[PDB]
């Protein structure tokens, strides 16, 4: 059986939220996390894109232009697949500052219906206070009261055994304005219990309620930032694969690389002649 | 998913 | 066919064929420097990179996530810092590569000057002998040429002129022809010191176009292995990153959802029952 928020976060003290308190303080916690993911994509995105802007600057502006024939292609392909991998570095920058959006419009949606909730704890939570705080006072006053009703009927059946008909007479009718007030006094302290225990069961039934949508938000945080974590090391570990690949264009290049191809080629480019000068001669002027 | 890494050079090298 | 065989110029004072191989190597030499600047300026990118990569993980927060998400996003943060780490160490084996290749390059320098040295020796000589040929030819043509005036003064005068003035033409024509005779001989010299000269110069030509061509071997070999190499290392760093984010995945497969509510339920738990209501208290009860 699994446990839920709306069965464990409750509180004896009647006058205590702590087990509200707690949650609100866990939403908070995790409001918090959401920002240091999305703070950690942001930077890691400004690091990508700066990389991969160095590596198309570094592969445009390099030379290479002395060298010919397969070297020379070996060479142009090195720069041309560093552009590419400097250029995918870039859109990987975009792709993080995606996932970046997606989250802060996520965190800012569960903070819009958090406020709602948190509203409606705090009025019913206020009024639950209120309205303990008054049937105390009743209590304390029925029962002052009840205290003044014995008290005044005490003294009515001690004056009534030898005392004078006025003496009784003022004594009876203080017996039974004490015990009017008795009786007002416990109709006031029952309608400030009945008025109390109907916003209690409304607080009971509002904080079982924000307590399992409490739970939902949570669960639903957990998961988008597990997802999010996956879906960051899937495309870094993507990233690894494109450039990858890339690199390996070059060394296709080189597979056709010959260095007696290369030689021979320069030589039926530049070649000079194959015969050495002819010897100079004696030449007779009469001859 | 993984990526190759690298390779020998071509046998007829050196 | 070889440098040897076809780098040679039928005209005797050029010497085209060892200029065109000489700057052939040149632009071998900015070749090799070229692949020099390549690796240096990739190390450095690698080292801002790794440097960066670390910089965002100790800086990173999630101190008040729990449990397996927060164990997850730990996880991401130490293989961050394990990969900057490792682009810093990328740097420093591309610098070694680097270094190779400068060091490889001044050998070949230092060899190419000895040759160049013994080249132009040889080819200097070789243009001046055959200046000072010239000059020999010059003055023998010009000596036969005053030989030949001389003799026909002598045949001019020669008919019914006196025995006193007959024998000054006559020693005129002996005197030019004894002139043209050991300018011939200087002549004939010049052509033997030059010939000793040229056969020198042709061998040493051979000799340094045969070690030009070693020398564009060499390089094109370790060039088109410092290509691969690269190739490779930049590769294997991409594996050593994949391997490093697998620790990631690895981590986020025990990450439950419902094991970190539960887990932080029984953590933070106030109470299982409600509190109790407020009941009407009889003052005589």
């Amino acid at each position: 059986p699994q446990l839920q928020f709306k069965d464990a976060f409750w509180c004896r003290d009647f006058t205590a939220h702590t087990g509200y308190e707690v949650l609100l303080q866990r939403l908070l916690d995790g409001r918090k996390m959401c920002k240091d993911m999305e703070e950690l994509l942001r930077q890691r995105a400004q690091a990508e894109e700066r990389y991969g802007k160095e590596l198309v600057q570094i592969a445009r502006k390099a030379g290479g232009q002395t060298e010919i024939n397969s070297l020379r292609a070996s060479f142009d392909s090195l720069k041309q697949q560093m552009e590419n991998v400097g250029s995918s570095h870039i859109q990987l920058a975009l792709t993080l500052r995606e996932e970046l959006r997606s989250l802060e419009e996520f965190r800012e949606r569960q903070k819009e219906q958090r406020k709602k909730y948190e509203a409606v704890m705090d009025r019913v939570q206020k009024s639950k206070l209120s309205l303990y705080k008054k049937a105390m006072e009743s209590k304390k006053t029925y029962e002052q009261k009840c205290r003044d009703a014995d008290d005044a009927e005490q003294a009515f059946e001690r004056i009534s055994a030898n005392g004078h008909q006025k003496q009784v007479e003022k004594s009876q009718n203080k017996a039974r304005q004490c015990k009017d007030s008795a009786t007002e006094a416990e109709r006031v302290y029952r309608q400030s219990i009945a008025q109390l225990e109907k916003v209690r069961a409304e607080w009971e039934q509002e904080h079982r309620t924000t307590c399992e949508a409490f739970q939902l938000q949570e669960f639903d945080r957990l998961t988008i930032l597990r997802n999010a974590l996956w879906v960051h090391s899937n495309q870094l570990s993507m990233q690894c694969v494109k450039d990858d690949e890339l690199y390996e264009e070059v060394r296709l290049t080189l597979e056709g690389c010959s260095i007696d191809a290369d030689i021979d080629s320069f030589i039926q480019a530049k070649s000079t002649g194959t015969e050495p000068p002819a010897p100079v001669p004696y030449q007779n002027y009469y001859d | 998913s993984k990526p190759k890494g690298p390779r020998n050079p071509p046998p007829t090298w050196n």
